[PDB]
């Protein structure tokens, strides 16, 4: 169902600006 | 016809409160409308990256590129870039492609949308449409329409969005919900597929039935209508242009109070941006699916009376949408509202273009500029751009097998990407000169109109009938070539600038991204706390759209 592929794509993306907030710090 | 005349009455009359509303105006416009509807109906919802990632832009635009128009003191782009780097010229042929930019997208494609609109509606053919959309558009000018489209703005978008809504909440209806559209859309298809017409023979399973992969917003990246590395690069590129150069939009966002409410109004322009994608995509496709024969045909013969064009008017999904589905007695409030906001852009788009035009190339010509004989030369460049718009009109039904936004996003595509190249290395690296970037941007226009002209000339046509253009020509995606001369015009002005060093720091202070902040005498070249929540709401809203290109990907 397309509602598993959102959820993985909101979680990687989140992931992913988690990871650029350490850049600015 | 009541609710239209009456709305028509009350304009003329008349005639992120406005930050809001241009934004969004300028994102989804009638044009705009029309054409993701089309676009919609014919390949599917992958046209849906296209306003997905033009939000992403705004925000980039909103977080970056506003502060920069604000700091250094420069509300158009034109007069930040005289600042950069310096010299008449440069600017003269900025100028002179946002002019042929114009011509091209924005007056062309608001004339097509109202010829569509009328055709399918009360009217006649698209000559007669446009010559009543003039008529309109003049009668709006000649009131001060423009004077009061400030205050108007928010008005137009507000009940363009309730009537959206309420078509949305029609749509399934008439289809049988949600379900109606994963279950009946891949089914859609012409019963005339015979083509009586011996020339263009039987036509094959492909063309009138549609793409098997119509549903997912991520298409083939070699074979497909609509790639996807090319939709998330190319758009950014486009967009890009589109938003961080048009002088009306940093106008409208730069007009905010402060800094922390202009990023509020552009997390509103992106709540309004992840919306149209549910009311325009998926409406053209419930257009589609009800009205199967007469939306999508495939045959020239009936195409040509149902169309007026032989490439199959995909794109006259939305104004049959509006003539049948709606409510008898509001249809007229449609039409009257997409009408009316149609005006306004265009309207505005002409004065732009006249103000540029004057500004720029009379002014540099012609140093005396006598106020009469000036306003007589922009009244005279009014009526010029409109004969040639409206001359371009046939070039403009065909647009690529009749997808209008895909003549939209091909024009720009061809001719943006040296101008964004232009404007993020001056931006970004401090050594590019005038004449460095000026010798660039001349070879990338050339570059650029040697894929276009030719493919112009040569034709389109469809998949049945193809142009006899050669394969490297035409193969190559209308988009891709739009990251071909990224890096073609941007590496022609990073080479030609870096033959010397032409310019010192002195000149670039707190102009180059590089140095924000100086605190310095430039060389004159001519919410402490809001803001945390509001990042957070941009990480939301982010989220959220991220959350929506995954469920459709």
């Amino acid at each position: 169902q397309p509602w598993m592929q959102g959820l993985i794509a909101v979680a990687v993306f989140l992931v992913l600006v988690a990871i650029a907030f350490a850049v600015n710090h | 016809i009541l609710v239209i005349a009456a709305y028509f009455l009350l304009v003329i009359g008349v005639g992120w409160w406005p930050v809001g509303a241009s934004l969004f105006a300028s994102n989804i416009g009638s044009g705009h409308f029309v054409g993701l509807a089309g676009t919609g109906a014919a390949s599917g919802l992958a046209v849906a990256g296209f306003e997905w990632n033009a939000l992403f832009v705004v925000l980039l635009l909103g977080w970056l590129f506003a502060p920069v128009y604000l700091t250094a003191g420069v509300i158009t782009m034109p007069q930040y870039l005289r600042k950069r780097f310096g010299g008449r010229r440069i600017r003269l042929y900025l100028s002179v492609l946002s002019l042929f930019l114009y011509i091209f997208t924005k007056i062309s494609v608001d004339m097509f949308s109202g010829a569509v609109f009328i055709q399918q509606a009360l009217g006649w053919n698209i000559y007669a449409s446009v010559i009543a959309l003039l008529g309109i558009t003049m009668i709006y000018t000649v009131t001060g329409g423009l004077a009061a489209l400030m205050y108007t703005d928010t008005v137009q978008t507000f009940v363009i969005l309730g009537g959206a809504c309420i078509l949305m909440g029609y749509a399934f209806h008439e289809v049988g919900g949600y379900s109606g559209l994963f279950d009946k859309y891949l089914g859609a298809a012409t019963s005339l597929t015979v083509s009586e017409d011996p020339a263009v023979g039987n036509i094959s399973s492909f063309c009138y039935r549609p793409r098997p992969d119509s549903y997912h917003l991520l298409r083939h990246p070699v074979t497909g209508d609509l790639p996807w590395p090319a939709l998330l690069l190319g758009l950014t590129i486009v967009s890009g242009w589109y938003w961080c150069s048009d002088q009306v939009i940093v106008q409208r966002c730069l007009a905010g109070k402060s800094l922390t409410h202009i990023k509020a109004g552009c997390i509103l322009c992106g709540y309004l941006k992840l919306t149209p994608m549910f009311l325009m995509v998926m409406p053209g496709m419930i257009s589609r699916i009800l009205y199967p024969d007469e939306v999508a045909c495939v045959v020239p013969e009936v195409c040509r009376r149902v169309c007026g064009t032989e490439v199959g008017c995909s794109n006259i999904a939305y104004p049959r949408l509006v003539v049948k589905l709606m409510p008898n007695g509001l249809r007229g409030l449609m039409l009257a509202v997409m009408l009316a906001a149609l005006m306004s852009s265009l309207a505005s788009i002409f004065n732009s273009s006249s103000t540029l035009f004057t500004m720029d190339i009379y002014t540099r010509l012609r140093p005396r500029a006598g106020d009469r004989e000036l306003l007589l030369v922009g009244r005279l460049w009014v009526v010029f751009i409109v004969v040639v718009s409206v001359a371009w009109l046939p070039v403009v039904q065909a647009a690529q097998g009749g997808q209008l936004f895909d003549y939209i996003q091909a024009v720009s595509s061809y001719l943006a990407p040296p101008v964004s190249a232009v404007f993020v290395l001056a931006l970004f690296v401090p050594r590019v000169n005038e004449q460095g970037a000026f010798w660039g941007l001349i070879g990338g226009l050339l570059m650029g109109l040697a894929r276009l002209i030719p493919e112009f000339s040569f034709g389109s046509g469809s998949c049945v009938q193809p142009s006899a253009c050669p394969a490297f020509l035409c193969g190559v995606h209308y988009l891709y070539f739009a990251i071909v001369l990224f890096f073609c015009s941007g590496l022609l002005t990073l080479t030609v600038s870096l033959c010397t060093a032409p310019i010192p720091r002195k000149h670039l202070h707190r102009l180059v991204f590089s140095l924000r902040h100086s605190k310095e005498e430039r060389e004159d070249l001519d919410d402490p706390s809001w803001a945390r929540v509001v990042n957070l709401n941009a990480l939301l809203m982010m989220a959220v759209a991220v959350f929506l290109w995954g469920f459709y990907a």
